[PDB]
C-alpha cells in the first residue's frame, strides 16, 4: 500500500489523462501530413479514399527557414510545385526555383522524405513557347520548339537535380482540369512511401 | 559621415574594453581545487508525450513541470509521483516554447501561430481554459516568461521583444535593435533587466522599465540559441551553433570565459546554471548533455542517454534535480 | 510394440 | 454557476424503494468524484458512498452496504443513487457533493442543496458540543482523532466545514492547514498528531453556525458530532 | 529362449567418427550463431522493437534446441541403451520437445508480424505488450502440448537384450527409456497430434502469408522485391523439405507396420540424418536472419 | 539616413558607461560561489534519506 486515499484517486486520475493521450495519439498517427512548397502556418484538411491528409502552408513568414524547417521532418512527402511559364520572367526565377528545389531536396532534414513534383501553367506554356525561344531560360538547350519537347526536357533538368537517387524518390506530374486524378496520385505517392516506410522497419528490405 | 563616427564610436569601445581588462578568470581561479567528476543518474522518467518535445519550465514549488510538444499538447507533470496534473490541448501543435508563472496559476505557450496563448489552471469549472491570446508580432515566437501575474515579455523571430499587459492584452513597451531573429531571452533575479539573444551572433542587455538597451556583446562568432543568467545577476551564459559557450560579464561588459572542446563540434540547443553557479549545464545536439566548471571551464561530467536529440533543459529552484526533454519523447530528471 | 529396435527419441 | 440540485426525496414505507436524483451544472462533471452525505434530522453529518471519475472506484458505507447503489450518468450530467429495503434509520437529508483529486487540490469544496427523505474506523471526537461567543473576540474549536492523520507524505488529512441554520455545509480549511477560496483570512487551522483546532479572529454575525472536522485518511469518513457557536 | 548380445559402443569407429562429425559442425553453427546473435541484440538497446524481441526469442529457443537436443540424442546413437536413467530421461523428453515448438512457434509470429506490417500499412503496429503476451502464450501452449511426454516417460529393463562391458564377460542388461502408452492406438493419436501441430499448421500459415506478401509487393519489379521474394520462399522451402524426412520416418514407423530387419535399419542409420536435418534446420535460422536483415548488416 | 543616426545615437549612449576591471567581476563571481556552495545539492549529493527523488 502505503499510498493515501487521495493519491489513489490522482493515480487514477493519471491513468485516465494517460489513457486518453493514448487514443489521442492512435487517432493522430492515423493521417498523413504532407508540405507545400512553391500570419504564421496555414492548414489545409482533405480526406481522399479513406485517408486524411493535411497540408502545411509556410508562406508569408518572413524568416530564415534554416531555424523552423527541421519542425517538419517526419512529413510523409514534399510537395513542390513549380510554374512553366517562369523560364523567361525575371525579378530568370526558373533558376531561382531550380535552386530552391535542390536545396530543398539535397536538406540534412529531408534525406528520406520523397518529393512530389507539381507542374503548372502548362495552357500558358504552350502559348509562349511561340514568342520566346527556350534559349533565353537554358543557353545549352539543343532542341526544337515543340512545347512537349521542352516541357520533358524541364522535366528532366528539375529530376536530375536530385543527388538523393537512393532512398528518396521524385515521383513527378503534370497538373490537369481533373483535381481527380491529381489527388490520386499523390494519394498513391503518399501510399507507395507510407509500404516502403513500413517494409524498412521490419527486417526485409 | 555618419558611417565613419560609428566606426570611430565602435574603436573607443573596443580601446576602452581592451583597457578595462587587466586579468582573466584562468589565471585568477587556478589556485582553487576543481569539483572534480560529476556523476549524476536519472531518477525519474516521463514517458507520457508521443512526439518530439520542444520546451519545458518547472515550478516554484519545484515539484510542478510543465512541457510542451509538437503533438500539440501542453502536459504538467508532478516530479515527485510521476502524475499527470493537467493535460492541455493546443489550437497549433507548432509549439516551440513554454513558460510557468511564478504564482503557478498560469502557463504560456506559442510558437509558429506567431500568438502568446496564456491558460488559466485554477478555474471553479474545474477544467483549464484558455484566458488570453496575445497577437501582434509578425514572426514565429522563440521565447517568453512570465514576469508577473499580469506581465509577460515575449520575444518573436521579427527581431524584437515585446512587455504585454494580459489583462488589457496590449504589449506596453517594444524592443528593437537586434539584426536577426531572437531566439531566446532571460530574466534578471530581481526581474528589473533582461538580456536577449538573437541570429546576428550577439546578445543585448533590456531594461524593462526605459525600454532601452543598455549593453550589447558580440563574442560569438554564430547564432546564439540559448540564454541564461547567473544566480548573482551579475553575468550569464550563451550557447551558440559554434559549438561553444561563453558567459559575459555586465559590469565589465565584455566576455570572461569561453567553454570549448575539440572533441565538441555539434550546437547547443540549451543551457542553464546550478544553484551556486558552479557549474553550467549545456544540452548539445548530440544525444547527451555536458556539465562544466563555470570557474575553470573544465568538463565535469556528461549526461548520457538520450536515443535523440536534447531539446530543452532546466534546473530547479534549489538545486535538487536538473529536467531534461529531447526529440525522443522523453523527459528525464538527474539528481 | 516391445522390443528394443534401436529406437531414438521422438525429437 | 455551480449548481448541484437534488430530488426524488421523500414519504415512504419501510421495506419499499427509492432513488434520488442529482443533476450538476456549470462545472465539468465528468472530472469530479461525487459524494452523498446525509445527515439525520437533529444529529451530525455521516458518509453514504462515493463514487470516482469513470465508475472506476465506489465505496459505501457498512450501514448501507448491499442496499445502496451509487451511480452516474456524464452525458446527462447527473448522479443518481438507488435505495433498497429502507428502514427507519434512514431518515435523513442527502447532499450531493463534488471532489476533485490532484496534487495542491480542493476537495469537497461545493455542496449540494440537500434533499430530504422520511421512513416511516478513525473516531473524531468534538470536544464541546455549545460554546456562547460575542462579536469581535477570537475562539478555538478543537477536536481529536483516535488515530493519528499524518501520511507518510507529510499531509495531515483533516478538513473543516461549516454548517449555517437553514444552508449547506461549506469548507472552509482542507488538509488541516490550507484556506479555501472565497474565506476570509480570519480562519485559521493548525494542530499536531492527534489534536487539531480552528481559530475564528474578528468573529462577525457570518460564523454562526455548527462546526465539523472530518478526516480523508481512510474511506470510512468520520465526522464529528459538531460544535455549535451561539 | 534366444537372445541377443551387443557391444557397448554400437557402431564402428569410423561410422561413429562421422555421426560426430556430422552432429558436431551443425552444434557449431548453431551456438555461434545464436551466441552472435544474442550478443548482436544486447548490444544495440536502440534495436528493441517487436520483430528485434521476437528473432531473439528464437535465436534463445534455437540455443536451447541445440544445447539440450544434439549431444544427448548423438550419445544415443553411438552408445547402446539408455544409461543416463529414468529422470533424466524424463526431463530431457519434455526440454527438446518444448523448445522445439517454441522454434517452430516464433516463426509463425515473425511471419505474421511481417505480413500485418506489408500487406496493412496504415493499421497500428503491434505494441510490446501484445508481443510478451504472444511469447508466453506460445511458451505455454508448447507446455501444455508437450506435458505428456514427460508424463509417459520410463525407463524399461530388457531381459532378451544384452550387453558386454567389452571385456570381462560383463553381461549388463538394457535399458530402453520409450514412451510407455497403455494403446498403441494412443500413441499414434499423439504422433498425429504432434505433427498436425508442429508441422502442417505452421507450414500452411507461413506459405499462405507469404503469398498473400508477394501477391500485395507484385501489385518494374526491383531487385529488392526480388530480394524480398526469393528469401521468402527460400525460407518457405527449406522448412518445409528439412522437416519432412523426421516426421516422415515418425508417422511410418507409428503408423506403417514394417519387419524387424528394415525397422532396425531406419532406426540405426537413416534416423541419425532425419535429427541432423531437423536440428541444423534451427541452427541456420540465426545465420539467415542476422545475414540477410539490413539492421544486422550494419 | 534615420536608421544610421539612431545606430550612432544608441552606440553612443551604450560607449558612455561606467566599467570595473575583469579582476573585480572574476573575485566576486569567485565570492559568490565558495558562499553559496554548500547549499548546493549537485556540487555536493545529499544522503538519500533526504533526497526527494529516491
Amino acid at each position: 500500500c502505503t499510498l493515501s486515499a487521495e493519491d489513489k484517486a490522482a493515480v487514477e486520475r493519471s491513468k485516465m489523462i494517460d489513457r486518453n493521450l493514448r487514443e489521442d495519439g492512435e487517432k493522430a498517427a492515423r493521417e498523413v501530413k504532407l508540405l507545400l512548397l512553391g500570419t504564421g502556418i496555414v492548414e489545409t484538411h482533405f480526406t481522399f479514399k479513406d485517408l486524411h491528409f493535411k497540408m502545411f502552408d509556410v508562406g508569408g513568414q518572413r524568416s530564415e527557414r534554416k531555424k523552423w524547417i527541421h519542425c517538419f521532418e517526419g512529413v510523409t512527402a514534399i510537395i513542390f510545385c513549380v510554374a512553366l511559364s517562369d523560364y523567361d520572367l525575371v525579378l530568370n526565377r526558373m533558376h531561382e526555383s531550380m535552386k530552391l528545389f535542390d536545396s530543398i531536396c539535397n536538406n540534412k532534414w529531408f534525406t528520406d522524405t520523397s518529393i512530389i513534383l507539381f507542374l503548372n501553367k502548362k495552357d500558358l506554356f504552350e502559348e509562349k513557347i511561340k514568342k520566346s525561344p527556350l534559349t533565353i531560360c537554358y543557353p545549352e538547350y539543343a532542341g526544337s520548339n515543340t512545347y512537349e519537347e521542352a516541357a520533358a526536357y524541364i522535366q528532366c533538368q528539375f529530376e536530375d537535380l536530385n543527388k538523393r537517387k537512393d532512398t528518396k524518390e521524385i515521383y513527378t506530374h503534370f497538373t490537369c482540369a481533373t483535381d481527380t486524378k491529381n489527388v490520386q496520385f499523390v494519394f498513391d505517392a503518399v501510399t507507395d512511401v507510407i509500404i516502403k516506410n513500413n517494409l524498412k522497419d521490419c527486417g526485409l528490405f | 559621415q555618419l558611417r565613419q563616427e560609428a566606426e570611430q564610436l565602435k574603436n573607443q569601445i573596443r580601446d576602452a574594453r581592451k583597457a578595462c581588462a587587466d586579468a582573466t578568470l584562468s589565471q585568477i581561479t587556478n589556485n582553487i581545487d576543481p569539483v572534480g567528476r560529476i556523476q549524476m543518474r536519472t531518477r525519474r522518467t516521463l514517458r507520457g508525450h508521443l512526439a518530439k518535445i520542444y520546451a519545458m519550465h518547472w515550478g516554484t514549488d519545484s515539484r510542478l513541470l510543465v512541457s510542451a510538444s509538437q503533438d500539440g499538447k501542453l502536459i504538467i507533470w508532478d516530479s515527485y509521483t510521476t502524475n499527470k496534473v493537467h493535460a492541455i490541448p493546443l489550437r497549433s501543435s507548432w509549439v516551440m516554447t513554454c513558460a510557468y508563472a511564478p504564482s503557478g496559476n498560469y502557463v504560456a505557450c506559442g510558437g509558429l501561430d506567431n500568438i502568446c496563448s496564456i491558460y488559466n489552471l485554477k478555474t471553479r469549472e474545474g477544467n483549464v481554459r484558455v484566458s488570453r491570446e496575445l497577437a501582434g508580432h509578425t514572426g514565429y515566437l522563440s521565447c517568453c516568461r512570465f514576469l508577473d501575474d499580469n506581465q509577460i515579455v515575449t520575444s518573436s523571430g521579427d527581431t524584437t521583444c515585446a512587455l504585454w499587459d494580459i489583462e488589457t492584452g496590449q504589449q506596453t513597451t517594444t524592443f528593437t535593435g537586434h539584426t536577426g531573429d531572437v531566439m531566446s531571452l532571460s530574466l534578471a533575479p530581481d526581474t528589473r533587466l533582461f538580456v536577449s539573444g538573437a541570429c546576428d551572433a550577439s546578445a543585448k542587455l533590456w531594461d524593462v522599465r526605459e525600454g532601452m538597451c543598455r549593453q550589447t556583446f558580440t563574442g560569438h562568432e554564430s547564432d546564439i540559441n540559448a540564454i541564461c543568467f547567473f544566480p548573482n545577476g551579475n553575468a550569464f551564459a550563451t550557447g551558440s551553433d559554434d559549438a561553444t559557450c561563453r558567459l559575459f560579464d555586465l559590469r565589465a561588459d565584455q566576455e570572461l570565459m569561453t567553454y570549448s572542446h575539440d572533441n565538441i563540434i555539434c550546437g547547443i540547443t540549451s543551457v542553464s546554471f546550478s544553484k551556486s553557479g558552479r557549474l553550467l549545464l549545456a544540452g548539445y545536439d548530440d544525444f547527451n548533455c555536458n556539465v562544466w566548471d563555470a570557474l575553470k571551464a573544465d568538463r565535469a561530467g556528461v549526461l548520457a542517454g538520450h536515443d535523440n536529440r536534447v531539446s530543452c533543459l532546466g534546473v530547479t529552484d534549489d538545486g535538487m534535480a536538473v529536467a531534461t526533454g529531447s526529440w525522443d519523447s522523453f523527459l528525464k530528471i538527474w539528481n | 510394440s516391445q522390443a528394443f529396435l534401436f529406437q531414438p527419441q521422438r525429437f | 454557476d455551480v449548481q448541484l440540485v437534488e430530488s426524488g426525496g421523500g414519504l415512504v414505507q419501510p421495506g419499499g424503494s427509492r432513488k434520488l436524483s442529482c443533476s450538476a451544472s456549470g462545472f465539468a462533471f465528468s472530472s469530479f468524484g461525487m459524494h452523498w452525505v446525509r445527515q439525520a434530522p437533529e444529529k451530525g453529518l455521516e458518509w453514504v458512498a462515493y463514487i470516482s471519475s469513470g465508475s472506476g472506484t465506489i465505496y459505501y458505507a457498512d450501514t448501507v452496504k448491499g442496499r445502496f447503489t451509487i451511480s452516474r450518468d456524464d452525458p446527462k450530467n447527473t448522479l443518481f443513487l438507488q435505495m433498497t429495503s429502507l428502514r427507519s434509520e434512514d431518515t435523513a437529508m442527502y447532499y450531493c457533493v463534488r471532489s476533485i483529486y490532484y496534487y495542491g487540490s480542493s476537495p469537497f469544496d461545493f455542496w449540494g442543496q440537500g434533499t430530504t427523505l422520511t421512513v416511516s474506523d478513525i473516531v473524531m471526537t468534538q470536544a464541546t458540543s455549545s460554546v456562547p461567543v460575542t462579536p469581535g473576540e477570537s475562539v478555538s474549536i478543537s477536536c481529536r482523532s483516535s488515530k493519528s492523520l499524518l501520511h507518510s507524505n507529510g499531509n495531515t488529512y483533516l478538513y473543516w466545514f461549516l454548517q449555517r441554520p437553514g444552508q449547506s455545509p461549506q469548507l472552509l480549511i482542507y488538509r488541516m492547514s490550507n484556506l479555501a477560496s472565497g474565506v476570509p483570512d480570519r480562519f485559521s487551522g493548525s494542530g499536531s498528531g492527534t489534536a487539531f483546532t480552528l481559530t475564528i479572529s474578528r468573529l462577525e454575525a457570518e460564523d454562526v453556525g455548527v462546526y465539523y472536522c472530518m478526516q480523508h485518511l481512510e474511506y470510512p469518513l468520520t465526522f464529528g458530532a459538531g460544535t455549535k457557536l451561539e | 529362449i534366444n537372445i541377443t548380445y551387443v557391444n557397448y559402443y554400437l557402431h564402428q569407429p569410423q561410422v561413429a567418427a562421422i555421426f560426430i562429425i556430422s552432429y558436431f559442425l551443425i552444434f557449431f553453427l548453431c551456438m555461434m550463431g545464436n551466441t552472435v546473435v544474442c550478443f548482436i541484440v544486447m548490444r544495440n538497446k536502440h534495436m528493441h522493437t517487436v520483430t528485434n524481441l521476437f528473432i531473439l526469442n528464437l535465436a534463445i529457443s534455437d540455443l536451447l534446441v541445440g544445447i539440450f537436443c544434439m549431444p544427448i540424442t548423438l550419445l544415443d546413437n553411438i552408445i547402446a541403451g539408455w544409461p543416463f536413467g529414468n529422470t533424466m530421461c524424463k526431463i530431457s523428453g519434455l526440454v527438446q520437445g518444448i523448445s522445439v515448438a517454441a522454434s517452430v512457434f516464433t516463426l509463425v509470429a515473425i511471419a505474421v508480424d511481417r505480413f500485418q506490417c506489408v500487406v496493412y500499412p496504415f493499421k497500428p503496429k503491434l505494441t510490446i505488450k501484445t508481443a510478451f503476451v504472444i511469447i508466453m502464450i506460445i511458451w505455454v501452449l508448447a507446455i501444455t502440448i508437450m506435458s505428456p511426454s514427460a508424463v509417459m516417460l520410463h525407463v524399461q529393463e530388457e531381459k532378451y537384450y544384452r550387453v558386454r562391458l567389452n571385456s570381462q564377460n560383463k553381461t549388463s542388461p538394457v535399458y530402453w527409456c520409450r514412451e510407455d502408452w497403455p494403446n498403441q492406438e494412443m500413441r499414434k493419436i499423439y504422433t498425429t497430434v504432434l505433427f498436425a501441430n508442429i508441422y502442417l499448421a505452421p507450414l500452411s500459415l507461413i506459405v499462405i502469408m507469404y503469398g498473400r506478401i508477394g501477391i500485395s509487393l507484385f501489385r518494374v519489379v526491383s531487385r529488392k522485391k526480388q530480394k524480398i521474394i526469393k528469401m521468402l520462399l527460400i525460407v518457405a522451402l527449406l522448412f518445409i523439405l528439412s522437416w519432412l524426412p523426421l516426421w516422415t520416418l515418425m508417422m511410418l514407423s507409428d503408423y506403417a507396420d514394417l519387419s524387424p530387419n528394415e525397422l532396425q535399419i531406419i532406426n540405426i542409420y537413416i534416423y541419425p540424418f532425419a535429427h541432423w536435418l531437423a536440428f541444423g534446420n534451427s541452427s541456420v535460422n540465426p545465420i539467415i536472419y542476422g545475414f540477410f536483415n539490413e539492421n544486422f548488416r550494419r | 539616413i534615420a536608421q544610421a543616426r539612431k545606430l550612432v545615437e544608441q552606440l553612443k549612449m551604450e560607449a558612455n558607461i561606467d566599467r570595473i576591471k575583469v579582476s573585480k567581476a572574476a573575485a566576486d563571481l569567485m565570492a559568490y560561489c565558495e558562499a553559496h556552495a554548500k547549499e548546493d545539492p549537485l556540487l555536493t549529493p545529499v544522503p538519500a534519506s533526504e533526497n526527494p527523488f529516491r
